[PDB]
RNA sequence: UGCGAUAACGAACGAGACCUUAACCUACUAAAUAGGGUUGCUGGCACUUGCCGGUUGACUCUUCUUAGAGGGACUAUCGGU
């Protein structure tokens, strides 16, 4: 957003930028694109006998 | 182990790219269909001359992803290839023409199995599902089977005087296998024996017996028209296929260093198999990824990562 | 130039340490793995990551590596130190007679000890460095 | 015109190759492939070249005008 | 840019990733505003069945076309260094 602002003495130019959040941009991706989140690993029992399970 | 000693005789080479799956015919013994990871299906013929054991008759170029596993039916005229496209395709194989585009599956299909009557395939993909089709192109069953990935899918073939229902089992990598029934539609018996992660499960020509093996490198026997526990080999390597002959109560088993083969009652672990590489240094030499026994019970047939199917043969010592 | 970026290194490493099994050397089932792990947004990027796991599977394959030593290559090594390929006998007994001891040391044993087992060398403190 | 002649030679390589996979052995169009990797003018490969964009402040792509500093 | 060596450790920006386009798809979805095949009528030939045509007459196809959705390359496999 760029604005110039008219004054006594003068001009002020004014420019705003605003990074939105990754989440709440609804719109296109919602994370950046070099962002690589690996999702935690679930833990098992080995072993135990072979055994069955019969219905 | 008594007596036959393996070797190897003609060694096919048509492909580029891993030769993921083989399978001979269960009327017909001269084909044999080979699927690759080079998007090709090549359905050889046994000649039995010289070198060329077998020759290539028909190429099947028609998917845009890896085959990984071929089925051919009963009789030796169709075949069905399990692509990474998310698909299936129904071949014909005398023809040099596809048929049926199996659509429906939500990620690479794995495994594939058709029924004894050539009418209902059945199968598996990376996608936590098994689904049924019959030999046109139409979803039937589908089954919510495990929470990972499913890896193999073969139906047992039966005998003792007809109950209805077909069976097979299907191996994953949630460290579960487990057997169905498809006529109750549904589950027979789950054969929570494996520590690290399944490949195959191959059923055996009697259908009783059914064996499991992985990344884990021991190799779980499975009793199936009973449902109880078996054997459990240890090979050191990761496998990756196995293969029952219909001569002995031999167990081919394809490992990451070459292909082991056991006695499956008497339970001692006899010949290995390894061929001859140019160059090379240390722990890679090309492996069979997959391999196939004849209906004879006679030629072995290996498919390598080296895009060869080496051809081994039955020769007794004395 | 082909360095595969430091990002990149860094989430392959991470998968490593996450799912070393579940990670087969071949490449397109790599990707796979990774493509259910991880979120990455790219394809090339994910391709990329699969490659160099890929690559970190085979440099394990001919053994261990600097900044990759999660979970199982523990259990590997500390096997190994539990049972090490020595000791037969002690080790370091007085296998070979009763201990090569200098003069000065067999003093300070006596100072010391009352009975020791001692071979008094000559001490012989030599010419030149 | 030698583009148009390429791209012929290109699709007669191609179509001899395609039916012998339809209709006839497969080992003929494997002999058939390797002759042509023998004399591997492209003919089966595709050509992988297609022209750069002439981007400004050049008159072709990488070519650029004529400084002076005189 | 990384690997390493290291009173530095883990980070951000810039580079990279990203995006657009240029390349592949006999694998999908498609078309008389894109292209072909058979066939109707029809022009000429040799004159046997065959060759080139012209007509939006019919029927059907999607390779080229476009352009949607996807895959596909990650320096992949092997060799040394
Ligand atoms: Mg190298």
């Amino acid at each position: 957003a760029t604005r110039h602002v008219l004054l006594r003495q003068g001009v002020l130019g004014i420019k705003v930028k605003i990074m939105k959040d990754p989440s709440r941009n609804t719109s296109g991706p919602k994370a950046l694109p070099d962002a690589v989140t690996i999702i935690e690993p679930k833990e098992e029992e080995p072993v135990l006998e072979p055994s069955v399970k019969d219905y | 182990s008594s007596n036959i000693m393996l070797v190897l005789r003609g060694t096919l080479e048509g492909h580029n790219g891993w030769v993921t799956s083989l399978s001979t015919s269960a009327a017909q013994p001269n084909l044999l269909v080979s699927g690759s990871r080079d998007k090709t299906l090549i359905s050889w013929r046994l000649t039995e001359n010289e070198q060329q054991f077998g020759v290539p008759v028909r190429s099947y170029k028609g998917h845009s992803h890896i085959v990984q596993d071929v089925v051919v039916s009963a009789d030796g005229n169709y075949a069905v290839s399990a692509s990474w496209d998310k698909t299936l395709r129904l071949w014909n194989l005398a023809t040099g023409n596809s048929e049926a585009r199996f659509v429906g599956h939500t990620g690479d299909v794995l495994s594939v199995a058709i029924d004894a009557n050539s009418s209902k395939i059945i199968s598996a993909s990376r996608d936590k599902t098994i689904r049924v089709w019959n030999t046109v192109g139409d979803c039937a069953y589908v089954l919510l089977g495990h929470t990972d990935w499913v890896t193999k899918v073969r139906v047992a073939p039966k005998n003792l005087v007809d109950d209805g229902r077909i069976t097979f089992v299907s191996a994953g990598m949630d460290k579960i296998v487990r057997s169905w029934s498809l006529n109750s539609y549904r589950i027979e018996a789950d054969f929570i024996g494996h520590n690290n992660y399944i490949n195959v499960v191959q059923p055996s020509p009697d259908g009783s017996l059914a064996a499991s093996a992985g990344k884990d490198g021991q190799i779980y026997v499975w009793n199936l028209k009973h449902k109880s526990a078996f054997m459990n080999f240890d090979a050191k390597d990761e496998v990756f296929a196995l293969a029952f002959s219909p001569s002995r109560f031999w167990l081919t088993a394809a490992t990451a260093s070459g292909i082991k083969i056991y006695d499956l009652e008497n339970e001692v672990l006899i010949d290995e198999l390894k061929p001859e590489f140019a160059g090379y240094t240390k722990a890679q030499d090309p492996h069979a990824v997959s391999l196939a026994w004849s209906a004879d019970g006679q030629t072995l047939f290996a498919g390598y990562t080296d895009n060869v199917i080496r051809v081994w043969q039955v020769m007794t010592a004395n | 130039g082909r360095v595969r970026t430091k990002t990149v290194k860094r989430a392959s490493k991470a998968l490593i340490e996450k799912y070393y099994p579940k990670l087969t050397m071949d490449f397109q089932t790599n990707k796979r793995l990774c493509d259910e792990i991880a979120t990455i947004q790219s394809k090339r990027l994910r391709n990329k990551i699969a490659g160099y796991t890929t690559h970190l599977m085979k440099r394990i394959q001919k053994g261990p590596v600097r900044g990759i030593s999660f979970k199982l290559q523990e259990e590997e090594r500390e096997r190994k130190d539990q049972y090490v390929p020595d000791v037969s006998a002690l080790d370091l007994s007085h296998s070979n007679d009763v201990l090569n001891v200098d003069t000065q040391t067999a003093e300070l044993v006596n100072s010391l000890g009352l009975k020791l087992p001692l071979s008094v060398s000559s001490v012989s403190a030599v010419r030149d460095r | 015109h030698v583009s148009q002649v390429y791209a012929i030679r290109q699709a007669i390589a191609k179509g001899l190759v395609a039916y012998h996979q339809k209709f006839v052995d497969e080992q003929s169009k494997n002999e058939l492939k390797k002759a042509f990797t023998s004399y591997d003018r492209t003919l089966l490969i595709a050509d992988s070249r297609r022209p750069e964009p002439k981007k400004f402040g050049g008159r072709g792509a990488r070519s650029r005008f004529q400084k002076s500093y005189r």
